[PDB]
């Protein structure tokens, strides 16, 4: 009796709609929820967690646990570069498969600060200094110890502390940037050689961690570029 | 201020309508194999399986939308003039009778939910509640259904969500007609616990977590290189 | 005039819907309800009622009333087993066709406590003791009188009381369990022989009853596996 | 369940409707608006702006900037006509491609007062007088200096002021008139010759501006007759 119009867009199945669906099993009582520990309500909780960064991405090492270990040579030229990777959490293969990068690859846009932690895994008696230098996007990676020092850097003294947390700021012209392919660079430099009670043989290692800060967000959900299937698995 | 984390939430992350299965069933056949079926699983589509297996326990309602389209086949039958085609999508709850023939007694569906849809209308839709004697679906099970049998590892009967069955109510014409169902899956009211690392190695079997070992990431030339 | 959309799921006949149906006989006055005794509003009222359990399910006895009579031998080894059946009200054939089992077979899930009553149908001058032992699921049925006594049991003294009510608790890992095929075991043991004024010839009998307790529920309605038809009866 | 009728006009796509459209990208956060200078909310703001009128529309001059320059001869007969064009902002080619005319050609009906500014681009020592005469519609353009003076006119004295703003009134029988093809005439007359310190060689110029007044409006939007395409540009 009540008049009604066609309202174009009816009798259509828009995949991204929020219409109520009739219940195939009404008058059926579901079991009550149980207080399971670990309630997660947002993927950033996963992205806020430190994950070990594989920086030793050289050929032949990605299949071993040595990909996570940054080698610190017992003797090397002062001002040599210990390591270096670009600040592309969703693009650069160093940070791509981390928890942060895994979350990022599920989305198209992202924004926020990257939290990097470098931990020295050498002896308690070992001492030494490192230049953890950060290059802003567009600047280009430094080529010497002096160029790294003249920019943003910290003197990470191994003897004083075995860890160094470095918060990478958000520098972009837009509110969000694309996850896919500037971002910046992290380079470490031998300020001083590692000094030990002069009797050791093997070399020290540095472990890297990546995390998101509290201002991290992702906008446009998409399919991750990592899992692939030819058809149904069964 | 702080940027909004709205679409990063587990509800927005997981409650996305995706196609999880499609099958074709005939209108005429030699045996009674003129029906399509699908045991409701979350481990057959890699994208959805990875997204769900990023958590350990999940609890969600199944919203299913069926996109049924029929095609007339070849030739040698004239004056087809088929009337409109009606489809039956019968849902079999866990422990319910399972048909083996297109005209089985189970299709009379005394207690199996069933939706009858005539072509030309909006696609049929039905919602399955959280059906488990347990308190949550477990994407991972570090245990045996029966400790005696080695092959029962990782299998528990608490994740069985039923089976969907599709068929033609009427043939319409004496000529061949094949229909594709194209089930679209959408979890609702999702609660997830105990987050897990994303699956790195490619999946091999739907009922296994077996994997060929893979590198943690892609390689580069040098530890100091930039491109 | 008022706009309206397609809202997928329209023009469909979902069998399990609760839509109002047009009345083929409106403006017709039905006869008023009469106060008929026996108003039943729930199937548990049927399930709460004691029903005689056929325990004497031996071949050749299911077609006679002797299937309900547990034979108590005039002379037997002490510590012998009088009877024993598993606690599967919807699965085990001992309890399957009882009122409780008949209600249970109409559903898929159930929960609650089973109430078992054993009544001695011997002489008033007869005296004796029984071990009504209950085995929790997974334990396995006891093989001797001692194993039954070391578990959950009652000493049912025939002289003191001719009936024994045994409430079987609810032991499962889930809120509900499937009606179909652990559950436990009831075993009775000859603690002492039946003692009578030493002049009788025939043996005594025990009648068993099954019932549901107030915490009994059934979840998923289905077709009973008992009635079957090839087609319409007319 | 709720009854509803056909309401003719349903399931139709009226191009000029205002029905809500389902969002293909819901749950997507657009970037916040930025305070960009130059917020325009109405095309009249564009039409209120002075635009240089090409009055020197003679053949061969429309491709040069001389089309905007009204030549003022160093010596000419007194009472000669400096220039003249009809008051057809959307029809006459003199005013057609101005900002006002460009806005007008996007519509079918218009109403309001035309604001005309004439600026003398001669020397600061130059002096002289002009008759800026306006003819109402239907009167016909004057042929002599006397006819212009006997009507609506201003004596624009070059020495006193280098600009003259002339507001053309709204004279029509209807609230709106069609943009396409009376309107009136503007004619300028040499009241006196231009007088200079008697040593100059080149002649002076007059620049004309057109604008809409605050009471300007346009009714029926249409396609402009100026841009044309054979097909899609890509």
């Amino acid at each position: 009796g009540l008049p009604t119009m066609l309202t174009p867009g009816s009798n259509q199945f828009l995949t991204s709609d929020d219409f109520q669906s009739p219940s195939a099993m009404p008058q059926f009582d579901v079991t009550p929820e149980m207080d399971i520990p670990g309630q997660v309500n947002n993927l950033m909780e996963i992205a806020e967690v430190d994950s070990v960064v594989p920086v030793n991405n050289t050929e032949g090492k990605v299949l071993s646990i040595e990909s996570y270990q940054i080698p610190v040579q017992s003797n090397s030229t002062n001002g040599s570069q210990v390591f270096g990777f670009p600040l592309m959490p969703g693009a650069s293969s160093v940070l791509n498969r981390t928890l942060l990068g895994e979350i990022l690859n599920y989305y198209t846009h992202w924004s926020g600060s990257i939290k990097l932690t470098f931990m020295f895994c050498g002896s308690a008696m070992a001492t030494g200094k490192f230049l953890l230098a950060y290059s802003p996007p567009g600047a280009g990676a430094p080529t010497t110890r002096k160029e790294a020092m003249l920019g943003t850097h910290v003197i990470w003294d191994v003897g004083l502390q075995s860890s160094c947390v470095l918060c990478i700021p958000w520098i972009s012209q837009t509110h969000y940037r694309y996850v896919v392919v500037a971002g910046g660079y992290i380079t470490c430099w031998y300020q001083t050689n590692i000094v030990v009670p002069a009797d050791t043989q093997s070399d020290c290692k540095i472990l890297c961690f990546v995390s998101a800060c509290n201002d991290f967000s992702v906008r446009m959900l998409k399919d991750t570029p990592f899992i692939k299937q030819d058809n149904f698995y069964q | 201020n702080y940027h909004s984390r709205s679409e990063s939430t587990v509800e927005n992350f997981l409650c996305r309508s995706a196609c999880v299965f499609y099958t074709t069933y005939r209108n005429h056949g030699t045996d009674g194999d003129n029906f399509g079926y699908w045991v409701i699983n979350t481990r057959q589509v890699a994208q959805l399986r990875r997204k769900l297996e990023m958590f350990t326990y999940a609890r969600f309602d199944l919203e299913l939308t069926f996109v049924i389209t029929s095609t007339q086949e070849q030739s040698t039958i004239q004056g087809q003039d088929s009337p409109v085609l009606t489809h039956q999508i019968m849902y079999v709850p866990p422990g319910g009778p399972v048909p083996t023939k297109v005209n089985s007694y189970s299709w009379q569906t005394s207690t199996n939910p069933s939706v009858f849809w005539t072509e030309g209308s909006a696609p049929p839709r039905m919602s399955i509640p959280f059906i488990s004697i347990g308190n949550a679906y477990s994407m991972f099970y570090d245990g045996w259904a029966k400790f005696d049998k080695q092959g029962t590892y990782g299998i528990n009967t608490l994740n069985n969500m039923g089976t969907l069955y599709m068929r033609h109510v009427n043939d319409g014409s004496p000529g061949p007609i094949v229909s594709t169902v194209r089930i679209y899956f959408k979890p609702k009211h999702v609660k997830t616990w105990v987050p897990r690392p994303p699956r790195l190695c490619q999946y091999q079997k739907a009922g296994n977590v077996n994997f060929e070992p893979t590198g943690v990431t892609e390689s580069r030339t040098d530890i100091t290189t930039m491109q």
